[PDB]
């Protein structure tokens, strides 16, 4: 159970790194 | 949304948020059952060495 719980969360830890570089590119964008 | 994904990250955490305890409930199933099959392998053996 630990390492599902926490390979899941790794994964929605990924999602939460895909909007860190979302918000990376709209970083550069309001730089614009 | 930072708000409120971080607020469900850190509440999940310790465990009390949905999907953490969707899991938990079907694979409490599983220890049970692994330990029930445990005890009716130790009560035909016992009851077998008796006769």
């Amino acid at each position: 159970i630990k390492l599902c719980k926490e390979r899941l969360y790794s994964s929605i830890e990924q999602k939460i790194k895909k909007l860190q570089e979302e918000r990376l590119l709209m970083d550069v964008a309001n730089v614009h | 949304q930072l708000v409120r994904l971080q607020t469900e990250l850190q509440m999940c955490l310790e465990g009390s948020h949905p999907e953490l305890q969707v899991y938990y409930s079907k694979i409490a199933a599983i220890r049970d059952y692994k330990l029930h099959r445990a005890y009716q392998r130790q009560k035909y053996e016992l009851s077998c060495i008796n006769t």
